[PDB]
């Protein structure tokens, strides 16, 4: 049986503040710029539509050097940091981005038509853009976040897959890494392995995987380390209604309609797809630049940062403004020439993480050691190499950022005022 | 690779005469066809691009036509400076390929 | 697009051909390379975008031709190796005007370099 | 360590009211009208999209002549004014402006296309306008406000910048001056140094810098003098989705799509940019014409106006209506002729600042003098020339506006009623 951390984790009266200086990210909104002949990344892909997963490193409270050490017995017990307050600061002005594809698979406009559309020739793709669905979310836990997305399942050993056959789906749980893409209106799926077309969605998710937090699984989690607090805000509506060029993969059963003739003799593509649109963005609806007091967790782990680690996942598309900057090739001619200017795109993201941590102690009794051992053996082993080296996240080192004077910081003042004493 | 079949290989004509040189693609190239003229001992010069659009300095007696796999270059009322070789080339995707060439020569007794 | 008049090469060796651009914003365009032997027509070798090094090669010339560029001197280069008598030809560099999908013309050609393998 | 002003600043029981009569500003919405040959400004640029930074001058409470002076000892202590109440009155009717450019770099409409767009020739710019993003904000502090915006960073001494090369970005902190422009939907950047094109955005921000308050930095500020109170309200949505003419600065990696042919042989510009739109404006959402009671500040400076100064920054685009007024060149012909009429544009702004100040006293002990000296030595020096002469703001002189009869003023009545005693 699992139990609340309140059971075996003792709360001291010491509180520390810690914060990143001001994280900054600048890159190209749709894809990374690199050397053609090469593969090193010259400019990274930085979009408001990516997940930001911060791997927060905390100084080991056991190795830490406190002015007073009488508050606990280093023989019978151990120390752990507990997250009690978080403030995810965001810094650019609010705004909406936009993504498209020069060769998007869009046959005709099916929202309203005055005459039956022509006939699909070869390549009817159009240069189309759209404003993705709005998403604001923040996940916090001592384990990395877990997402879900549809991918190509493994086929059953029977009917040999005929080329072009529809691929099998399978919900796939994955670890959400920093840089991953958020569902943008086309759901959470692996477009690379499910769309040979390479033109079904805009470039920025075109050969990526849009993942969605698997809230259900994470909350079901017995110990609840992956996430002990979260905030989600997503909205979307249909801007346009289109058709998909290509060839019928599955035909429309003729019991569903009466055969046409002449122009209506041949059925038009009924493989419709809508264009998303996350409406207006607003201050009043902001989730960030507000402090979150993690006092009572719904999970059994009440904000204990086992391993002196802490994960802060974020997605904010309310500041997705992309800015185009173009340089002139020549500063002479006083007559505009499209050839004289090189057009580019860049997007900037600005963060500022702040936390309030509460020191905690654990008397290492038999029972306690049995429990913690079962829960996560590494805890004890580390007490008196990186297990997620495979994954990549924005590494954040706070070992030199703890300060006992909450007074001197904005989140700290807020905390004192809020907790009174 | 994509093959451009250009005909005729050789064509004789008089000044004032209208002639047509044709180019047929092995597979669909849409409207992305170009045409070049190459005079004896000189480098090629582009006359037509996007199947039918006149290039810089090209007289209106020249006209390109076609879209898909069949194209043509027509020269109305030939002038003395029009004799020489002509080549088609698609500019849809790489690799870029050329037609075999047509040598347009002047008829005399 | 200034090209040197001629190159004399020894069989089996390599040759480096230059193309000097002038009169326009070099970094805004690709560079085309085309081969001409007296008996046959024109043959495309490849094209390069100096602004980032992107190349495209005729399958026939993959492993034979290397394309590069020197943005500080506005010069495009092509190197051929393992030269045989079949490589003796006049090689031209040319530009590709691209403004949009429907406005483009590769209309300006250099004078060509006569490469003679002997 | 920094400490709340409540520590060393004593509060008296004296309160004064002060207010500007009614500030008025009239000018051209997009640019200043001046003599071509000359450079003297004939008509200034006045837009609802500019920041209004008011430099409020207060009478030195030490030089001031109070009826009674027994309330303090002019030997051991000094006096300072503390801002306790502010009312930013706005006076025009609510409405939305509109800005454009006769030669805006807008290739084609990428929101929905029925066929592949033609081909960029020379100068495909269009005459286009848009309704900027809505913004309401008010910053108050005893130091001028600080903003952030992206500019052209300094290049690394290596690879020689090829002409037309994309310029490097750099977040630049600046002082927000009166007349500066607010992000309008294209983010906060320096369009002059980042867009040689001179046609990426409407005329009014076209060769300016759109700055965004750097709230993060200002609140982190140790003493918190730059801003001890603020209200922000911004909203925006995508009205249109366009393409940028010009030449590819960075090519689309071919691993992101399948080469087209014929028409789709050549990739259309995927340098998309959206047109902003601050939706409807409403009374219910007004931030002004409401009193702000600055009682508990989140910073350590609790509304103390050191230097007898006070800064009030404002941005209100909810009254951005521009009015076109045209004069006839001839009052004869009874037949309309475009040419007989000269069309113009003008925009008016109406303000009315009101404040409630509380007299305070500081006993100049050793510790206090050491602290105040470290904090801002000028404080003491001035006690028993302009350090921001470089910057420009709407100068407001209130030295002759203080009145002890709050009773006689609207903000005054409100204050009394609010504070009871």
């Amino acid at each position: 049986a699992v139990v609340s951390t309140d059971e075996y984790v003792a709360r001291t009266n010491i509180y520390y503040h810690a914060g990143t200086s001001r994280l900054l990210a600048v890159g190209h909104p749709y894809f990374p710029i690199k050397k053609p002949n090469n593969n090193k990344i010259l400019v990274p892909k930085v979009s408001g539509l990516q997940y930001r997963v911060f791997r927060i490193h905390l100084p080991d409270p056991n190795k830490f050097g406190f002015p007073d050490t009488s508050f606990y017995n280093p023989d019978t017990q151990r120390l752990v940091w507990a997250c009690v307050g978080v403030e995810v600061g965001r810094g650019q002005p609010l705004g909406v981005g936009i993504s498209g594809h020069p060769l998007l698979n869009k046959l005709d406009d099916t929202e309203n038509a005055s005459a039956y559309a022509a006939n699909a020739g070869v390549d009817n793709r159009e240069c189309i853009s759209m404003d993705y669905k709005q998403t604001q979310l923040c996940l916090i836990g001592c384990k990395p976040p877990i997402g879900e997305h549809w991918g190509k399942g493994s086929p059953c050993t029977q009917v040999a897959v005929q080329p072009g056959d529809c691929p099998p789906l399978e919900l796939i749980n994955t670890v959400i890494q920093d840089g991953d893409m958020v569902d943008t209106g086309f759901g959470a799926m692996d477009f690379t392995t499910l769309q040979a077309n390479k033109s079904e969605v805009p470039l920025d998710i075109c050969t990526s995987i849009c993942k969605y937090p698997d809230y259900i699984k994470m909350v079901s989690e017995p110990y609840g380390d992956s996430l002990f607090f979260y905030l989600r805000r997503e909205q979307m509506f249909v801007r346009h209604l289109f058709n998909r060029a290509g060839t019928v993969g599955e035909n429309v059963p003729d019991d569903l309609y009466i055969k046409g003739s002449g122009s209506t003799a041949n059925l038009a593509s009924s493989n419709y797809f809508p264009t998303p649109s996350g409406s207006m963005v607003t201050s009043d609806a902001q989730i960030f630049n507000k402090p979150y007091w993690l006092q009572r967790a719904q999970g059994h782990n009440n904000g204990i940062c086992w391993g002196n680690q802490l994960f802060v996942t974020v997605v904010d598309t309310t500041r997705s403004t992309n800015m185009s900057l173009c340089a002139a090739i020549s500063t002479s001619e006083t007559t505009y020439k499209n050839t004289n200017f090189k057009e580019y795109l860049r997007h900037g993201e600005e963060y500022d993480l702040q936390f309030i941590f509460q020191l905690c102690k654990i008397t290492l009794t038999a029972d306690v050691m049995t429990y913690i051992h079962s829960m996560n053996s590494t805890i004890l082993e580390d007490w008196n190499e990186d297990p997620l080296k495979k994954y990549t996240f924005w590494e954040v080192n706070l070992k030199e950022k703890f300060s006992a004077d909450l007074d001197q910081f904005p989140l700290g003042r807020k905390f004192l005022l809020q907790l009174g004493l | 690779d994509i093959v451009m079949t250009q005909t005729p290989a050789s064509l004789s004509a008089s000044v004032g005469e209208t002639v047509t040189i044709t180019c047929r693609a092995s597979e669909n190239i849409y409207s992305y066809l170009a045409w070049y003229q190459q005079k004896q001992g000189k480098s090629p010069q582009l006359l037509v691009y996007n199947a039918e659009t006149l290039a810089e300095g090209v007289p209106s007696r020249f006209s390109g036509s076609g879209s898909g796999t069949q194209f043509s270059l027509r020269i109305n009322s030939l002038q003395p400076e029009d004799f020489g070789s002509y080549y088609c080339q698609h500019h849809y995707v790489s690799p870029l390929t050329f037609g075999a060439g047509t040598k347009l020569e002047l008829k005399r007794a | 697009l200034q090209q040197s008049g001629a190159e004399l090469a020894r069989p089996g060796a390599s040759v480096k051909l230059s193309c000097k651009a002038s009169g326009y914003t070099f970094i805004s365009y690709w560079m085309q390379w085309v081969k001409q032997r007296p008996g046959q027509g024109l043959e495309w070798i490849g094209a390069i975008y100096p602004g980032d090094g992107a190349t495209r090669y005729t399958q026939k010339f993959k492993g034979k031709a290397t394309l590069t560029a020197d943005k500080s001197s506005s010069t495009a280069y092509m190197q051929l190796s393992s030269l045989t008598s079949e490589d003796s030809a006049v090689y031209y560099c040319a530009r590709p005007s691209y403004y949009d999908y429907d406005v483009t013309w590769f209309a300006y050609w250099g004078q060509g370099t006569l490469v003679t393998v002997s």
